[PDB]
């Protein structure tokens, strides 16, 4: 079991690089609210990055955690230039339901939904 | 009744000026671009029925897709079709963009340009033949001829 | 009942509801968003147009493959509107114009046209009518349009029984009437209460009684969850805006409360203010 | 064998110099190509007035998706699903059912003619060449409802012609 | 055998075996297979840890140039420890001879990024990120290229499924186009048609 | 104007601006990860509010380092 990882040696410079992408991200969010014309708050874009970040919360390995940091960067990247368009971030964002809650009761009218 | 007769006679009027020039832009991706581009041949004319290639979106009446609508292509595609005044028409060319077509299974394919743009006609084939297409614009010309807009806002 | 109606699994583009909706009017505005959340939903829609081709051709591919269809009708006979409501689940009444033409005043649109369709729609057996309406308008004054739509409410109220009778207050979105007119005039104000409700609230509404049985008959009215003054709404409208008439008597006069009948909570939608959407929909200022 | 090109000098004598002295100073290429596309003027152009004169073709055209049957006989089809098979955005959709007769026949026969990419594949492939690429080459249709055609347009689409069909297979059965 | 039998040549075999046994002699340190095909191509299976050292020997040397790069395709084979397989196709300018350098690789770790040496790389390598997930460490530029700023899924796994999770559509609700989970019209029927009998003999695995 | 009580004063009114902290409760070991219940997301929200502000660029180790409003408060004393 011979492995070489990304960047990391372990999950330090994890928790390093990925509290300086939140911190572009954080920095990063107005901008493109100016920027685009959105339609959005923005601290309510400041919560779903937040939740973004919160939803790969259960990830241990380290090669995982520095290619998410990858993933994040270019997309950063891509949005801090105005080569995305506004469907891109709208498709982000959930404004299109969707609706089906995970109530037992809804998911037995509507049909076959374990 | 004679209110009703002028007024007949000015709506077909500005029907056949609508039908006389149809000024198209050229969207054209993929393949079915060339056929476009065949049916600006010396052949099959386009100056006979008054259409002429013109590149700007703002002077254009009627609209051709053709070539293959990708998820890529799409935003793109509808903020041409945003800056195009009110009277304005489509013509999807081509297997591929008047219902997903070959690529109809894949990512990144947009299912036919029903789901960006309306359409007012379809012309399958592929690519559909030069003497198809311009019998599709010809009936499009004859759907510019149905049109009564002018007596359905005089009896409104 | 009988199979193509039981409903199928997840919503939209194809994927098949219960409902059968023939939808009146249309062309306008609350219908072409009603007609929206249907093709959401994943409905077949008949919609009757008596206008130009075009403008439904424009509104028209929000409906996936073959679901919505189109027919013709006219507010003189009985002919084309049986043939509308041939086969329907479930049909609503959203016809209306703001301002008297030549052919039809603000009487008999609204005399004239909801007799015959409700008289064929209890005929012809269809259920869950729904009819628009507009809010507090009574037989009282300074309204010819709103004495006309309580005439209107007493003929659905006394034929056909088992309806919704239905009012929003003034709502605003992309195509709005009144806020454009706001935004387009040119000025003076008063004290005047009102209270705004955006579209989507209420066509979520509208289409939550649509599918909802057991809460039929009781009629509603939409409530802005502001309600406030007149003269601040439109020091907002000028402020986001950047810059410093039947219609104009309607906008003028009265917009109360009315706590007699239910509203949004009573059947569970959330409202949505006028600020945080009017900052959404208020762009076309200068540059 | 390689012949290669742009490799000349310029001749540094007196009549090469003054030669493209001259095509610089007095526009003499350029008149050469105005001569050039007036000599391509005064031809007479090959246009066709379209819908009195309609175009050139082969036998062997794939249009219209017609289906055929027997000399005063019932239907050719079997549903050997070789077609369904075979077509290479699967568009054919084949239900197929028995009769009150014993003799195997269908239910539904479909073709997307979005989704139709016109191989011949259907053609090749069609043992008893029950399914023929029609002649001719003309749908130009307003809705996309219609678009989706059954088995019974099919057969009314076969039963408008068969006379054209019958002789382009006469003319070219022998090849394929 | 002499009608309608494309017939092979073993010249090239012999030359393309001699060369073969020749690199493996001079570069023992990530030589695993040198196999030689019926068509006579040569195909030099390697470790994923020597793809720097051997493509700057490979480019230079005076025995076998190979100026050119082609197709570097990490065809992904499932049931194996390593999925991906980087395959670099490399193609001579004196010689006229065609080298496959299958190297292997799983889904995580990193090879070394050809970009330095071979400077067609680059766009080739920013596909395979784009549609594998091999990262490619010491390498200026990874962008996407060939799929939407919005997507992610590495679409050309086996794991991604023939159609896809998002689909537009356009609405009016908010006037712009939207992305909803997908909702067909047609099933795409797909046919068995592993059909048994053994159409090959000489590729019998050896059973247990 | 550059004190130390004029800085701990600021400091305390943007932990005061910042909206998720409950409540004001200023200490010299309040130590605002796990005593008062937050993130180190919300940790470094707070440090690049800090940065934004008034301070210098603020690295992020020692942004790990901080963890505590008044070690803060030494943090920007200690560097400016
Ligand atoms: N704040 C608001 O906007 C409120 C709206 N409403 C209702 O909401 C609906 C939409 O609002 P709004 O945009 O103002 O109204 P619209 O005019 O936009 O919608 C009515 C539709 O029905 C058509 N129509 C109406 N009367 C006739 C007629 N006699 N013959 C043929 N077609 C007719 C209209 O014009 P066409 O024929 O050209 O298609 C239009 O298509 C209306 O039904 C209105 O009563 C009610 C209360 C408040
Ligand atoms: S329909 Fe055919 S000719 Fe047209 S773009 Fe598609 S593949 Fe090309
Ligand atoms: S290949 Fe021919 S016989 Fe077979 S199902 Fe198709 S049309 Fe019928
Ligand atoms: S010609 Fe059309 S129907 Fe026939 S196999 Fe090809 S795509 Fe299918």
């Amino acid at each position: 079991t011979s492995v070489k990882p990304i960047f990391s040696r372990d999950m330090n410079e994890a928790k390093r690089r990925v509290r300086e992408l939140y911190r572009a991200w954080y920095r990063e969010v107005p901008n493109t609210v100016h920027l685009f014309q959105l339609d959005i708050s923005v601290k309510q874009g400041r919560d779903k990055v937040r939740e973004m970040f919160k939803k790969n919360a259960h990830v241990t390995d380290p090669r995982v955690v520095d290619l998410l940091v990858i993933k994040g960067k270019m997309e950063l990247e891509e949005t801090i230039n105005v080569w995305k368009q506004r469907t891109h971030v709208m498709r982000f964002f959930h404004e299109t339901e969707a609706p089906r809650p995970k109530d037992f009761l809804s998911k037995f009218y509507v049909g076959h939904d374990p | 009744s004679r209110g009703e007769y002028v007024v007949a006679k000015l709506d077909d009027l500005i029907n056949w000026a609508r039908r006389s020039s149809l000024w198209p832009m050229t969207f054209g991706l993929a393949c079915c671009a060339v056929e476009m581009m065949h049916m600006a041949a010396p052949r099959y004319d386009m100056d006979r029925f008054g259409v002429v290639f013109r590149a700007s979106p703002r002077q254009s009446d009627v609209m051709i897709v053709a070539g293959t609508l990708t998820n890529k292509m799409a935003p793109a595609l509808r903020k041409v079709y945003d800056q195009m005044p009110e009277p304005r028409y489509v013509v999807s060319m081509g297997s591929c963009a008047n219902g997903g077509g070959y690529y109809h299974y894949s990512y990144s394919v947009v299912r036919g340009c029903d789901r960006i743009v309306p359409v007012d006609i379809y012309v399958p084939g592929c690519p559909p033949t030069a003497e198809a297409l311009l019998y599709g614009i010809l009936q499009l010309q004859k759907k510019i001829k149905r049109e009564k807009r002018l007596r359905i806002w005089y009896r409104r | 009942l009988h199979h193509a109606v039981i409903p199928h699994g997840k919503g939209g583009r194809s994927s098949v509801s219960g409902i059968v909706a023939t939808v009146f009017g249309a062309t306008g505005f609350l219908g072409r968003y009603l007609v929206n959340h249907l093709g959401r939903m994943g409905s077949q829609v008949i919609v009757p147009y008596r206008c130009e081709p075009y403008d439904t051709m424009h509104l028209r591919p929000m409906g996936d493959l073959g679901q919505i269809i189109f027919m013709d009708w006219n507010g003189r006979d009985k002919d084309s509107i049986r043939r509308a409501v041939e086969h329907s689940n479930v049909v609503i009444n959203l016809v209306g114009r703001e301002w008297e033409t030549k052919n039809f005043d603000f009487e008999d649109v609204f005399v004239k046209i909801p007799q015959a369709i409700a008289q064929v729609s209890k005929e012809a057996g269809v259920e869950k009518f729904i009819h628009i309406s507009h809010l507090n308008a009574d037989i009282k004054s300074s309204s010819k349009y709103l004495r006309n739509k309580a005439v209107g409410e007493k003929e659905v109220r006394e034929t056909f029984p088992e309806a919704t009778i239905i009012k929003p207050a003034d709502i605003f979105g992309r195509e709005d009437r009144f806020l454009n007119y706001f935004a387009n005039i040119r000025s003076l104000g008063k004290k005047t209460v009102k209270q705004p409700v955006y579209i989507v609230d209420v066509t979520k509404g509208i289409i939550n009684a649509i599918k909802d049985p057991d809460a039929r008959g009781k009629t509603f009215a939409f409530v802005g969850p502001n309600r406030y003054l007149l003269f601040d709404l439109v020091q907002y409208v000028f402020a986001v805006a950047h810059r410093p008439r039947d219609k104009v008597e309607r906008i003028h006069t009265t917009d109360r409360t009315l706590p007699h009948l239910p509203g949004l909570e009573d059947l569970g939608v959330q409202a949505t203010p006028l600020e945080l959407k009017a900052i959404e929909v208020l762009r076309r200022h200068r540059t | 064998t390689y012949k290669y090109v742009n490799l000349r000098e310029p001749s540094m004598d007196m009549k090469s110099v003054t030669d493209r002295a001259a095509q610089t100073l007095l526009w003499t290429e350029l008149i050469r190509g105005l001569g050039m596309t007036l000599s391509y003027l005064f031809r007479e152009p090959a246009t066709i007035n379209y819908p009195f004169e309609k175009g050139p073709l082969s036998p062997r055209f794939r249009g219209e998706h017609a289906l055929r049957r027997y000399p005063s006989g019932e239907e050719r089809c079997i549903a050997c699903k070789l077609c369904e098979a075979v077509c290479p955005a699967q568009a054919i959709t084949i239900e197929a059912e028995p009769r009150a007769d014993g003799s195997r026949r269908t239910t539904r026969y479909d073709i997307d003619m979005t989704k139709c990419i016109y191989c011949g594949f259907c053609q090749e492939a069609c043992p008893v060449d029950a399914i023929v690429e029609g002649p001719n080459f003309e749908f130009s249709t307003e809705t996309h409802e219609e678009l989706l055609y059954n088995k019974e347009k099919l057969l009314n689409n076969g039963d408008k012609w068969e006379a054209e069909i019958a002789a382009n297979i006469q003319a070219d059965y022998l090849y394929r | 055998t002499r009608p309608t039998v494309r017939p092979r040549n073993d010249v090239a075999h012999k030359q393309l075996s001699a060369f073969g046994e020749y690199v493996a002699e001079i570069l023992p340190k990530y030589v695993q297979q040198v196999q030689v095909s019926c068509f006579s191509e040569l195909e030099i299976c390697i470790h994923p840890d020597g793809v720097i050292p051997v493509l700057t020997f490979l480019r230079d040397h005076s025995n076998a140039q190979f100026k050119s790069l082609a197709d570097l395709t990490a065809v992904d084979i499932p049931t194996r420890q390593n999925r991906f397989e980087i395959v670099y196709n490399l193609l001579s300018l004196r010689f006229n001879s065609r080298i496959r350098v299958k190297t292997y690789t799983d889904e995580l770790t990193p090879v070394e990024s050809s970009v330095s040496v071979y400077k067609a790389a680059n766009w080739y390598e920013r596909e395979i990120w784009d549609m594998f997930g091999v990262f490619f460490a010491n390498h200026p530029d990874l962008r996407r290229i060939l799929t939407d700023y919005g997507f992610e899924g590495h679409p050309f796994r086996k794991d991604f499924p023939l159609s896809g999770y998002v689909e537009l559509r356009y609405d009016d609700e908010v006037k712009r186009v939207v992305a909803e989970p997908v909702e067909l019209a047609q099933e795409f029927r797909k046919f068995d048609l592993n059909s048994p009998w053994e159409a090959f003999p000489a590729y019998r695995q050896p059973p247990e | 104007p550059l004190t130390l009580e004029g800085i701990k004063d600021r400091v305390l009114y943007v932990l005061k601006l910042y909206d998720k902290i409950d409540p004001e409760k200023l200490s010299v070991n309040s130590h605002f990860m796990k005593d008062l219940g937050l993130d180190s997301l919300d940790q470094v929200e707070i440090i690049m509010a800090m940065e934004d502000e008034f301070g210098f660029e603020i690295p992020d180790i020692d942004a790990e380092k901080l963890m505590c409003p008044q070690e803060i408060v030494d943090y920007i004393a200690d560097k400016k």
